[PDB]
């Protein structure tokens, strides 16, 4: 229990990145698909953002469990237009207001490969996008056996995440424990 | 046209004109380099699509021909507008009134009657199945 | 005390795979599910009032689309009354013509055709597929990607893949902004290796249509449809938006197919308690209803879902058979990793390789799988020699051929030089001679110099923002020492004016000859009829490396 | 400069395989050779005067035997007059009954039926094989051997193999004098694993018959025939000596089949310029003519010969199909190594595994291949988990099942203890408790203590020289506290008294029940008919290790 | 007998006796231990094999039936003589006269008429195809 | 033919003394082929087999056989003539068998059925064991060599070599005693 709601998320001011997490993040699931704690994931993403002198603002999204739509509702509220969407199982996207929902600036589509170092670098890159810089994209991680090992598990975790969707409910700003 | 008339490129290259009345033989490297033909010239016509729909029907593919008939209507719609209408049909993008306006525009401006009915049909069903703006 | 026999087995790669017990409530069951609806149809005043047990008042968008556009209502009641065992018998009977079956299947409901094929074992399904495949000649499609989105490497790998026999090739992006470079490299390299190879760049739907409008692709395939309404919604479409998209591509003279595949609805969290095969049948009928000529299916990217459960690989063949039986071109997957086991992935491939489909694989990886940006294919470049050996062993045309190293080096080198000339002519970040050399001899991106990715993606997006079209590429080749490749690129663009390759199963072979199900109609009628591997094509397949001349 | 792509491919296992270009003059061609004879038959006064273009004056012993005994002359004019394409169509047509085809195929000449099946692709051949297989239920046969002829290990491996589902099991010898021990160990272990499993010990022919006369085997299979006279001669037989041997086995109540297989005549130096498939047809007709009920073929031990040349693996399926079409039980090989490639050997296996044959494999290695004394099988003990997974993937009954480690340990231990009791009771060199433990947990002979081989073969040959028979084994089990195993051994001997298991495709299942083509006749008639994997057998196949409960 | 009479062990066990006129239920574990029955007793009869031949005929397998008929005759020949005759038929083992003597002995001792004819048939063809002793 | 080291010195006669082993080579051994299937020279093979026989106090006699190229039948012709009844048959491609008078032709005492695995050390041990059988010992059998990939690598090559060996068969020609140039 390291995430608490502090009310409905409002529009951002321009020196912030929104981390938008899925509806079960830190609740019914507390680790990602390979056991990395959600508390550590957020710790590193926030620290990467703040290392760049940018503010981190965390919200929970409810209208869809899909990480693209989670990130989209984050980028519409973000004062920089930049958001990071994260699912419980760990899939992550850096999104930008004005892009089609299923486009993005960077995508991390194999959650089993992400390390806490990757998550910190994702926050660092998002904050640089918020500053209108052109950072080197986080290097591509690709494992041809990631789906063989984890796709069934990914589907099952996502089925469970999906139970926490609430149609019509706007995002809620979250407080992260110290 | 029949199956025996297919493929046009190999059987009847002269049947093929472009939206600007250019022919296949007009598209040479020399004409590209001199800008005698440009990208504006290089677009399939509704007449070509309707000839291919005739071949599709002769091949027993009535639904493919219907697709080609919708495509024939859509050749008159500019690239940017094609993208606008496609995006408006995606979930939660549009109000019902916006979809009906797109349908009226298709019909009255481009005479895209089949496509207009298609969009009006989507509008009605998006109400029932709650895929309009504000339904998420 | 352990059995050393079981310790040996525990180390086997197959025991790293993901297997699950059936989970009916969430759709984790491949076919033949008790929650699946019983086939039915009711029609009043020419309109469907009931579809597979569901009344029209309960129809979702998928039911409406299929009921209004996807079923021949004039024979639906007659065909619904037919015995599904007899229909399955007709499917594999060599003496019931393909043209006798299509009027029946196009009058079936989704549950009905699923009931038909579920009476079949995989031998019967293969026997039927070699008949129901729309194009008489089988073909093959490859992936051309790498983890750096390196365009020089994409051009070289694409030339090699075209030279090995692939008639369609597909790229996609690690970083979405790279896409125009990936597409242009794939198109240039493919035309160098064999003029006529069709190319696609798989992206978000609006992005991919715009890239095609600018002339940097030949076709689109990953035009996705889904078998439940909430999954379709998270896919950011409806049947009406995807049907409009289909006609939009055709209105630009661009070939396209849809993509579906068993297990997507489980993976995306809403199977509505239905089996994978039933939901996939809904996707196949959405494709038919939209008037789309073809379909990539056979689980495709969700193959870890049906493969986890019993009869999942049989279900994958079944969904390919439904596709072809409904008179759609079938690009039959075999494009995505699901197992650590070479034995297991070969069994999965053979279901389509043995009878032949329109594209036996819809994405054989023409690069080593570490570079495959669809997260790995069921076959990759290190399998090329095995694939040719099995063609020769079985006298099966799998669409590929043995090739000489000296020829591949020369064609990769020409493709890299051609792309270098394009980048120079278009004022894009330079391709150096070192990169050309590296791309010539590379196995994958491990063998490539690092590029400035930040600069590349800036210039790549400028291609979009400034609407730089395919004739700029033709001009750059023509003015940079490659008038031959320039002509071949112009010829590929000219194929978009005729509508020919919009038809079912169309590819472009030989001297710009369009080859589709219209002029290469499958006429299978049993042994010694239909497509047979023979003549010069068989000589090509026999000539594998290492065959010693014994005399 | 080398292409790194080609450097990677050159290291692939498949490029260690032996491939050759066709050499027609010496018969190094799998099928469809220009030197093969055209079909013909002339019959005068009820006797054949010409066979496939050869006048009776040119007949060798094989022609004489086939012409006099191997062709159903009662339907010969009708089938010779029928078009070979139509006949091939009938083979794979699901609605032409097996019972309607057999009178015609058995009336074909060897060249005629070769011409018929050569019109077919492998999909058509599989479609036909699922119908022409004599026994409705498919089965499976295993090798049980090791490089030390260690009898304790043979008994344990045999018990495990029987427990996994093999209905026949086969041993042979590194040192020929060991054979009585190998055979007794195999028989005891098989009956411990599943009472009713049939056992054989493959030896020189006169040696093997004597061993069966003494009661230490259940059947014989490697009763070899050959397709040219000089090769038959170096095989130390004629068609008449092998026909007499066949009747000799039956006269002792022992089930037997012949063995042949494409490529033996090339391997033994005299193909008479004919294709492997034509010479193998001659072998199949020799078997038919002898009145032998079944045949092991599909190249078998000479698989490196057809696999080297084009269409060799297709020819292997063709020769299996000819066997079943001639109304012979077919034990369809998949028992011998031909490739370094897992992909390649899986493709070769699926040809028989997918439709099913009387024995899908006639020698799956139930030991790791390093211990396989037939020089390696196409599958071995480390493939057991893959084999079960593919059964589940495809919903195909391959004859085997998942098993629990604790059950296998217990059955191997009981087998080792039972043989220890046999050896003590018969005064053979002791089996120590250490050896019993070792055999219980072994993967292969690397895990077994060394035995005194000189002492073992002294006592093994004394079993022959003093005519120590199977009832001594029964007695030793009964006196050493294995009354149950003794009874099961006695029941196997009683099966030699009734003649029931001498019939086509006979095995012994359940509680001593014979299951053959006579009381389990294949009645295939298309989808949802004939043998189907279902019910409890399907539940057994679904229950593979590692299938997690998802919720 | 017909296929409805098969398997004999289930449909008609009493049709099966052994060479010493024992029946199937004579072969109990206790009778083996007490030597009440022995291996001599455990041998199939010509009567059983001729019944199985008739079943093979009914199943459409005339050649299998002929094998079973030869086997019926050979039940009367002792094990070691079976081996001698088998070996005599292998290539280059016998003179023509030695094979003809084996045939005549098959008849005189064992009335094995079909097998004797089989051996004489081989002997004739072994002359023509040069598989007699001294022909290598 | 290059590499010749075997001279026929007349028809081999049956030995009478029990202290010999006959090495019976096939009709192409040392002639059209001078190495076995993996390139071990026939001279070196024969050197080692002879040395193994002689180091057991038994005489080695070499003959060439013609009536069949099959190594079992080659060995059988040798065991008929061997005074000990023990023979070793060797094919050009390297396949080897220790045979004994009275056994069926396709039986044996020891068999070496994967020529690619035989080393010069194996060939010496084959000679030793054959001489030990001649001395009526029951020697430890030469350890089994078995490679599940030997047929995949070499069976087609073995067939081609054997096809060539068979061209040297001469019907009716009795074995010739050989003078060995070693
Ligand atoms: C499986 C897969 C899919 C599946 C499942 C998607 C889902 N939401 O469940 C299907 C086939 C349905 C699919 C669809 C799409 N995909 Co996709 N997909 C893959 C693939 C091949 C493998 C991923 C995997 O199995 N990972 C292993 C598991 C264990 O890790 P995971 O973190 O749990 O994986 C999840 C993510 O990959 C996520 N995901 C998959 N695709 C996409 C796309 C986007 C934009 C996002 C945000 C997330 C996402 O779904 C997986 C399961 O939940 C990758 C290729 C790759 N390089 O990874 C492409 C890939 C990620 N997909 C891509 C694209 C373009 C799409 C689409 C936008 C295409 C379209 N026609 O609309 C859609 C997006 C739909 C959606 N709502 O997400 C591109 C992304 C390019 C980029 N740099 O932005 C990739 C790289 C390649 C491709 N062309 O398919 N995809
Ligand atoms: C291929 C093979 C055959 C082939 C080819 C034989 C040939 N002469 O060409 C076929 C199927 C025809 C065959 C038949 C027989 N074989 Co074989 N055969 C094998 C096998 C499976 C593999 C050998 C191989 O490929 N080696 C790799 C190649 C590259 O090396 P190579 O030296 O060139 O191999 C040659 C020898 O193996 C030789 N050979 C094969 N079998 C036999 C048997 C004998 C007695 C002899 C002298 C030689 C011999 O033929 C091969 C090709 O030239 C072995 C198993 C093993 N453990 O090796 C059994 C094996 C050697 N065979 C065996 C037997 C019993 C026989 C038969 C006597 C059976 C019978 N029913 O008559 C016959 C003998 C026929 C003959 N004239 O040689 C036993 C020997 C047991 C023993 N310790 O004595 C083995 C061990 C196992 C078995 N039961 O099959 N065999
Ligand atoms: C690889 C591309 O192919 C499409 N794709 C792959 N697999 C499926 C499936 N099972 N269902 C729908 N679309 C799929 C997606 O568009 C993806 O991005
Ligand atoms: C393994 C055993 O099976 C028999 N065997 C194996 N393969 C063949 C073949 N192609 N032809 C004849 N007999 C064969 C031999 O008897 C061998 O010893
Ligand atoms: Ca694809
Ligand atoms: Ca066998
Ligand atoms: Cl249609
Ligand atoms: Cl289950
Ligand atoms: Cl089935
Ligand atoms: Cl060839
Ligand atoms: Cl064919
Ligand atoms: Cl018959
Ligand atoms: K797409
Ligand atoms: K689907
Ligand atoms: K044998
Ligand atoms: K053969």
């Amino acid at each position: 229990g390291f995430l608490t709601e502090v009310g409905e998320a409002r529009q951002g001011q321009q020196d912030e990145v929104i981390i938008a997490v899925g509806p079960a993040f830190g609740l019914a699931q507390t680790v990602n698909i390979v056991g990395i704690p959600h508390k550590s994931i957020l710790r590193e993403v926030i620290a990467g953002i703040e290392e760049e002198g940018i503010k981190a603002r965390v919200i929970r999204c409810f209208k869809s469990s899909d990480v693209a739509f989670v990130a989209v509702e984050g980028n519409r509220l973000s004062g920089s237009g930049i958001s990071i969407g994260i699912q419980s199982k760990g899939t992550t996207v850096i999104h930008q207001q004005g892009l089609p929902p299923l486009s993005n600036l960077e995508l991390f589509p194999q959650a089993p490969l992400l390390t806490l170092e990757t998550y910190r670098q994702i926050g660092k890159n998002a904050a640089r996008y918020a500053k209108r810089e052109s950072p080197q994209p986080v290097p591509t991680l690709n494992d041809q056996m990631a789906r063989p090992k984890y796709q069934a598990k990914s589907a099952i975790l996502h089925i469970k995440e999906t139970k926490y969707v609430v149609t019509g409910k706007n995002p809620q700003e979250l407080r992260v424990a110290l | 046209a029949r199956v025996s008339d297919y493929p046009l490129a190999n059987k009847h290259p002269e049947w093929v004109k472009t939206a600007t009345n250019k022919t296949l033989d007009d598209f040479t490297l020399e004409n590209v380099l001199s800008n005698k033909v440009t990208a504006q010239d290089m677009r399939i016509t509704p007449e070509t699509l309707r000839l291919q729909a005739s071949i599709a029907k002769d091949a027993g593919r009535d639904r493919l021909a219907m697709n080609f008939e919708r495509a024939a209507e859509l050749t008159a719609v500019p690239d940017d507008r094609i993208l606008e209408i496609y995006n408006a049909l995606r979930p939660y993008r549009s109000t019902k009134e916006e979809l009906l306006a797109i349908a009226d525009d298709l019909e009255s401006r481009y005479q895209a009657k089949i496509c207009a009915a298609f969009v009006r049909e989507a509008a009605t069903l998006y109400v029932e199945r709650k895929k309009l703006k504000g339904d998420d | 005390m352990r059995s050393k026999r079981f310790e040996a087995l525990a180390k086997r790669p197959v025991n790293q795979d993901g297997f699950v017990k059936e989970w009916i409530e969430e759709g984790f069951i491949a076919m033949e599910s008790p929650n699946d609806p019983k086939p039915s149809i009711k029609i009043v005043n020419g309109a469907v009032t009931e579809l597979d047990g569901k009344p029209v008042s309960d129809f979702d968008l998928i039911d409406h689309f299929i009921a209004r556009y996807g079923i021949n209502l004039n024979r639906a009641e007659e065909v619904m009354a037919m015995d599904s065992v007899k229909l399955a018998n007709m499917l594999c009977d060599p003496n019931v013509k393909r043209s006798e079956i299509v009027p029946l299947t196009t009058a079936m409901t989704p549950a009905k055709i699923v009931e038909v094929v579920s009476h079949m074992n995989v031998v019967e399904m293969m026997m039927a597929m070699q008949k129901m495949r729309a194009r008489r000649t089988p073909s093959q499609q490859a992936h051309v990607t790498n983890v750096k989105d390196n365009p020089v490497q994409i051009a070289a790998d694409a030339a090699e893949g075209a030279w090995r026999g692939f008639d369609e090739q597909e790229t996609t992006v690690a970083v979405a902004r790279y896409a125009p470079f990936n597409a242009i490299a794939l198109l240039v390299g493919s035309q160098v290796g064999r003029p006529g190879v069709l190319t696609q760049c798989s992206l978000e739907e609006a992005t991919e249509l715009k890239l095609g409008m600018l002339g940097h692709t030949c076709y689109a395939e990953t035009i996705s449809v889904y078998g439940t309404e909430p999954v379709f919604t998270d896919g950011d479409d409806t049947p009406w938006s995807k049907g409009f998209l289909a006609s939009s591509y055709a209105s630009r003279g661009l070939k396209m197919r849809f993509t579906s595949g068993s297990g997507s609805e489980v993976q995306m969290g809403y199977a509505e308690g239905k089996s994978m095969l039933y939901l996939e049948a809904r996707c196949i009928y959405i494709t038919k209803a939209a008037g789309v000529q073809g379909l990539q299916n056979g689980s495709v990217s969700c193959i870890g879902v049906p493969s986890a459960v019993p009869s999942g690989i049989r279900a994958v063949l079944a969904e390919n058979l439904i596709c072809s039986s409904l008179d759609l071109e079938c690009a039959s997957s075999n494009d995505q990793t699901f197992t650590h086991s070479d034995m297991r992935r070969t069994a999965r491939l053979l279901m389509q390789f043995l009878p032949g489909t329109d594209f036996i694989s819809s994405g054989y990886s023409a690069v080593p799988n570490y570079d495959n940006m669809f997260a790995g294919s069921n076959e990759d470049a290190e399998d090329f020699d095995d694939y040719n050996v099995i063609q020769r062993d079985l006298k099966v045309d799998g669409g590929l051929r043995p090739v000489r190293e000296e020829d591949v080096i020369a064609i990769r080198n020409k493709a890299a030089r051609a792309l270098q000339a394009v980048f120079a002519g278009m004022g894009l970040p330079p391709i150096t001679d070192e990169e050309v050399e590296a791309a010539t001899y590379a196995h994958g991106s491990k063998d490539m110099p690092e590029r400035n990715i930040v600069e590349d993606i800036k210039f790549a997006q400028e291609i979009i923002n400034k609407n730089r079209n395919g004739l700029e590429v033709v001009k750059a080749l023509a003015q940079g020492g490659f008038t031959d490749v320039a002509q071949d690129m112009l010829n590929i663009q000219k194929a978009k004016l005729t509508g020919d390759y919009l038809h079912t199963s169309a590819i472009i072979v030989g001297d710009g000859q369009v080859l589709s199900a219209v002029n290469d109609v499958n006429d299978y009628a049993g042994p010694a009829t239909g497509y047979r591997l023979q003549g010069e094509r068989w000589e090509e397949i026999k000539n594998i490396p290492g065959a010693l001349d014994p005399n």
